């Protein structure tokens, strides 16, 4: 694989644009992106493109399984099943399903009971 | 105002098949009954079935079963009807009028059905539209 | 078809003249649903009476209507030059309607 | 909107306002729009009720929802209407909108009328149900069955919860409306709603078999 | 009402395809449907046509009140209110509401109470 | 400025409507709305024109940042980010960071001490 | 994008950032996104502004969100622009976009101009208000009205928080636009920058009542 | 759909019942839908190898999804296909959609041939990558590389993250 | 390059409306100050009111008051003069030309204000396209 | 309406020969927006002269117009057979614009 990576983002950084964000007062098109080269640490990025090959197999199972046309509430899906995952219902405190860290309330509870 | 309208005057052999036409001229023919009939020398209007480009059902006169095909292209202003085996007895003005200006299935009456069979049903109704004629020459 | 027949057949009359015209037909009609009409020899014929009585459309005063069963009939008041045409009747009130043969009508 | 759940094989419904605990929702692949048909109310799905009720209004933006799952139809429609002249009544289905694959019966209408200008619609509100799609306006010549819609919160649990009629129109239900039942330009039947699908393949096979413009039933 | 369903779901399973994933080497749009028959158990089937009915009351005045023509969002906005209502970014520990479930916790607890 | 606000709303309600909730008996466009007029209650109505201005110039980059021509869903994606800052899938308690309050949980440390 | 919240009446801000556990959000029927307009913040909106305030550039891809509330407005705009050979200016707005309906005054305005290549965008990118909808682009013979869209967290509670005037463009901004106001086909005022809504109403009933093909006012 | 997640450089992947108590997302912002291309993979990007890579069927429905950052492509391709009649065989790119601005090379081609019915697609499943845009479909005289979508979490950290040629068809 | 194609010359009556028409002919009139002349034998140049296709208001001549409709469509490339109630005085060779092609304020002269009072303005610019013209013979 | 003359009238010229055209306006021409344009009988005119002295587009160096107030001239150099021209006089400095009656030039 290719260790060598030549990426581009959107620019989309916040605080970046001062009157140019004014739709037609910027580039609108190709000065509208941020790029750069990295090396490829760790094997990160061959270990990506992996990634993106099983996820293209499942997401394109996914899109045929629906009707919309152009998403992009997918990930925005993703974020909704890692809330729900997390805590789809009650919290069970000292359960491994809740991800909640009742362990320094310890300090709390032993200032209590001490009294 | 809609002006039916036939086309002229032509002579026709005998045995041969003649296209009788009417434009409807200010309108069209879609959904309505266009009724022809046949004003041979010294005779009254005899009657032929009505002619609905979309159509259901469309008729045939009695006299004129085997003889008389009545057709038109769906949603058309031009309406046919086909004359075969043309006899010297056909030569006549030939018009065309509205005779029911709908062919919903109001304009379906007829003998009943017996068990096990069944008669057709049609109706139409008061040929308020006429057009001009056209005569039909036929020789024998 | 059905059988339909017309009388006297012939009518001289003057312009300004009332007469009736007769239109027969061999069954009753059904609410009365006989048409007259007209046409002088070379034109397209014109109706007059829908509804044994009823005056189509355009129609002057002078054509009125009447009858019901199979007997039929239009008296024209003031009958004028333009009028003496030959008056046909159909039945519209059946399937298939049906045409008479004509009653003419000529200036005496 | 109130939200179904299933819960211990009962279908609960849950008011918005008020909270249970015991719901879990660990994804969203619990989540599902259910399309359900006019059919399991025990209501009359022939053509000439159908037409009655379909209409038309103006000044209504269209609107679409979708769904995942629903019922099987024994009965859709596909509607393909036209004025007298032969221009179009119906909206175009829009990118994305395909017919309901799952009728029994479909019962396809075509043939002319006014169509007052608006967009077809259900007068019940009922929705039509297009594949996996459902919205309150009819489309040309997609099929679609008259229906209701739901959302339920399922259980993590495995449970994993044609004949085409044809039909020509008068007027489109302005008061009076008849329909014939077609089989060949040729070859009609005088369409009564007494009559089932069924009751129409058979008297086409009767017809059929003796010789075949518009008969009647005679009882 | 009909007690008898008949019905139908989305092919929306993962691991049932191999290769077939390839949205053009397959039905692709008719045959990723499943069905099958079930009885009217606890009422389900009839109780479930009423939701619908009131459902779409209102829910044709809830689309009146938008302007997007399709709605693909409403299980995603849905399940953010779940979550929304049983924890609406606050909680009371002791609050029947917060949806805690600390009957385990309380034995961590009294394990502490009890050095 | 002006002070005053002339507004109004969509007529969101719920059971509000009998038999007109139908889309095509009724208006269904522009008798959906309702109106009133308020007063400058504590600077809020100039307060809030200088909010959308600077939330427009986000807005804007945003959209020029993406690809989605409606993007309606910006505001439950909004919401998504009140659960994500609110509570991250991870939930910490000693610090406000889940904004968790154990505070009169000190009456139920002391009745478990008390059994 | 931050995010307006309302408290006891106050608006306080909640930075994205920034982690308020006073902010109570039990559901997204507390969320809102409003459309206000460019009017309380005492800015001119006549015609001759609107065309200042206006420009275009091509390449510019389209971008539209939506708002649930907002603001009336007094002075709206529905233009109908062309180019002088009669070629449409403005593109054609897409499907579910209506002009705004909650308008004192209605800017229509029409005539011609070479229209440079593009799509009309505002120079301080507000916003074009539609029915629901606000945009980037002016879009063809549709009603907007023009401003800022913000977001924010209600509480829970229950507050629950026409005239068209005609006018003729001259080239759209090519160092003048000399405006006419329309009070006839035949009859057209001199636009001056004062005469607002109300006084070109006045104008239009007074010459007309006094027998009107160009008039100044002659204050 | 797995979600890749980036750990100190490290990776890991988050199946949708794996729970991990260790990764917090603070922000929407730290998701990604990345658009790589079927180039450091090590497979051929020439001219026969793209066509074979393409192919037609109809009654598929057309996917998209978008992406907001990706590789850049030293190979891209352009199609401008017309069909045997001279009529068009490529479907006109949809509204918002614009050819990848990242290439090095564009492999523009034009020509025609018999266009069964069907969308041209690629054969492996591979998404056309337009501008943040990856679909199932090639469109008219648009501009993409081939590739696949992933999508991830990224850590709270500030890393930040032509030549055209012309071809005919036969 | 655009020239102006004037219609050919004509007889007319006395009492009659011409309608003297020009084509653009290599360019339109759309928004264009179209100015016409009447060159009756013995004399220069009558002038007659501008007109513009996609107008606002148009001009006219004071010796045509109540005799010359100045039009034409909006968008075209045909443009008009009435000229109504013929007399032989009009026996003359009419000329279309483009002068002013972007009718704006510099297009805009009069009288001046007499408050309580109301003047119209128009004016038009340079004829550098001149058309070919057309002879109507006027009868007496 | 305006009232403009023009003067000599006539002017019987040799080909080759140098001669000056006048034209008086009634009252003084704006910004001395006099136009000067010519026609042999059978043609369309042709502005020479806009703007009392510049010369119109196309034309040549042999026109070349002067004057002020309601004052104005033409001058033409090396007149060709051409030329032998009716010229007429515009003015635009004012409204409704209007017309001189014509100076004829002939061949001598
Ligand atoms: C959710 O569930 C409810 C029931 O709980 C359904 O509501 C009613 O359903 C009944 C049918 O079961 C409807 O009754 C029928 O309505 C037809 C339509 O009429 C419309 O137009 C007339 C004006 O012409 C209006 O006055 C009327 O309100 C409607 O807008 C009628 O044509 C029917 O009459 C004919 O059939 C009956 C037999 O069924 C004969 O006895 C009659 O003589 C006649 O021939 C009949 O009245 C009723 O209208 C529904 N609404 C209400 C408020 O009661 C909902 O429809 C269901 N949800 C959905 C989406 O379907
Ligand atoms: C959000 O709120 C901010 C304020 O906090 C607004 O920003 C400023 O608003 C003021 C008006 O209140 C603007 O001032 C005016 O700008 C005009 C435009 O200038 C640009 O365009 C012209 C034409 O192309 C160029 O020549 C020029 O160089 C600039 O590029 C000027 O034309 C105005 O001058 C005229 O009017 C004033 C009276 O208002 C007279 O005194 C002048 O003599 C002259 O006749 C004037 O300068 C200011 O430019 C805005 N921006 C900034 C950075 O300050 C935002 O507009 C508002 N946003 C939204 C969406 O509502
Ligand atoms: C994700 O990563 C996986 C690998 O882990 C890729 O999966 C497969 O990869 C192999 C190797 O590249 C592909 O195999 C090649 O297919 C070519 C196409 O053949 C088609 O036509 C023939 C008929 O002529 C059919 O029988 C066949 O099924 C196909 O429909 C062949 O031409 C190739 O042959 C050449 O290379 C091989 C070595 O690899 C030599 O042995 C041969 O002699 C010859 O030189 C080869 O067989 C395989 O097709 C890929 N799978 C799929 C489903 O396409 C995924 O492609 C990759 N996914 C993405 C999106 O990147
Ligand atoms: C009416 O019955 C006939 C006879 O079965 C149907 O015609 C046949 O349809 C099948 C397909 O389902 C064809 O394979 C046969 O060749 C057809 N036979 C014919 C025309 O003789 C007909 O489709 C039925 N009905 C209607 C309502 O159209
Ligand atoms: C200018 O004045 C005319 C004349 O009154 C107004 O036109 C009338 O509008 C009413 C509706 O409000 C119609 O019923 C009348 O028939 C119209 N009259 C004519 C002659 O058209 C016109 O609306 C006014 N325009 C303004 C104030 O912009
Ligand atoms: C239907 O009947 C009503 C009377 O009950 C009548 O007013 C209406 O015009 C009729 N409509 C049609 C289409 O015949
Ligand atoms: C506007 O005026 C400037 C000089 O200030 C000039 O350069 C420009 O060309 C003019 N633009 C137009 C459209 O007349």
């Amino acid at each position: 694989c290719n260790p060598n990576l030549h990426y581009w983002t959107t620019q989309d950084e916040g605080a970046a644009i001062g009157l140019a964000w004014i739709p037609y007062f910027g580039p609108a098109a190709e000065g509208i992106y941020t790029e750069g080269i990295m090396h490829n640490q760790n094997g990160l990025i061959c270990g990506l493109r992996q990634l993106a090959n099983e996820t293209t197999q499942a997401l394109q199972l996914f899109l045929r399984a629906t009707t919309e046309l152009r998403t992009f509430s997918i990930l925005n899906r993703k974020a909704i099943d890692f809330l729900l995952q997390r805590w789809g219902g009650t919290c069970h405190i000292l359960g491994p399903d809740c991800c909640i860290e009742p362990h320094d309330w310890t300090k709390n509870i032993t200032d209590k009971i001490d009294q | 105002q809609v002006q039916l309208v036939q086309s002229g005057a032509e002579v026709k052999k005998p045995g041969s098949s003649v296209k009788v036409s009417c434009k409807a001229s200010g309108g069209t023919f879609d959904t309505y009954a266009i009724s022809w009939v046949r004003q041979a020398p010294g005779q009254g209007l005899e009657w032929m079935g009505g002619i609905i480009p979309v159509l259901g059902i469309v008729d045939y006169a009695q006299k004129f079963q085997g003889r008389v095909t009545i057709t038109a292209a769906k949603f058309t202003n031009i309406a046919y009807m086909e004359l075969s085996s043309l006899r010297s007895e056909d030569a006549a003005v030939y018009y065309c009028a509205r005779g029911l200006r709908s062919l919903s299935p109001r304009g379906q009456e007829g003998p009943t059905p017996a068990p096990g069979w069944r008669r057709a049903q049609y109706h139409y109704y008061y040929m308020d539209v006429w057009g001009t004629g056209t005569l039909v020459t036929v020789s024998s | 078809e059905i059988v339909m027949t017309q009388s006297p057949g012939t009518l001289s009359l003057s312009p300004g003249e009332r007469a009736t015209l007769s239109c027969r037909a061999s069954q009753s009609v059904s609410s009365n649903y006989l048409a007259w009409y007209q046409q002088k020899p070379g034109q397209a014929p014109r109706l007059l009476i829908y509804g044994a009585s009823s005056r189509a459309t355009g129609i002057p005063d002078r054509f009125s209507g009447s009858g019901s069963g199979p007997d039929f009939t239009l008296t024209i008041s003031r009958l004028e030059p333009e009028d003496f045409a030959v008056y046909y009747c159909q039945q519209y009130g059946s399937s298939p309607g049906t045409f008479g043969g004509g009653t003419k009508v000529e200036i005496k | 909107i109130p939200l179904g759940v299933v819960h211990n094989n009962t279908l609960q419904v849950s008011d918005i306002d008020k909270l249970v605990c015991r719901d879990k929702l660990s994804s969203t692949s619990q989540l599902k729009s259910v399309g359900l048909n006019l059919e399991g109310n025990g209501v009359a799905t022939d053509v000439p009720t159908a037409t009655k009720r379909w209409g038309f209004r103006a000044g209504v933006p269209p609107k679409v929802v979708n769904y995942e799952a629903g019922e099987w139809a024994e009965n859709c429609y596909n509607l393909d209407i036209k004025k007298a002249d032969g221009s179009e009544c119906l909206p175009e289905a829009p990118e994305g909108v395909r017919g309901f694959p799952r009728c029994r019966y479909v019962h396809k209408v075509s043939g002319t009328g006014p169509c007052p200008e608006g967009y077809a619609f259900h007068k019940e509100g009922a929705f039509f149900l297009y594949d996996r799609l459902a919205s309150t306006i009819i489309y040309r010549s997609t099929t679609f069955s008259e229906g209701v819609v739901a959302f339920l919160i399922l259980p993590e649990t495995k449970k994993d919860f044609t004949v085409t009629l044809n039909y020509v129109a008068d007027n489109f239900g302005t008061n009076m409306t008849n329909f014939l039942f077609q089989v060949d330009h040729l070859t009609y039947v005088q369409l009564e709603p007494r009559f089932t699908p069924q009751f129409l393949v058979q008297l086409n096979e009767t017809i059929y078999t003796n010789g075949r413009l518009i008969w009647k039933v005679n009882p």
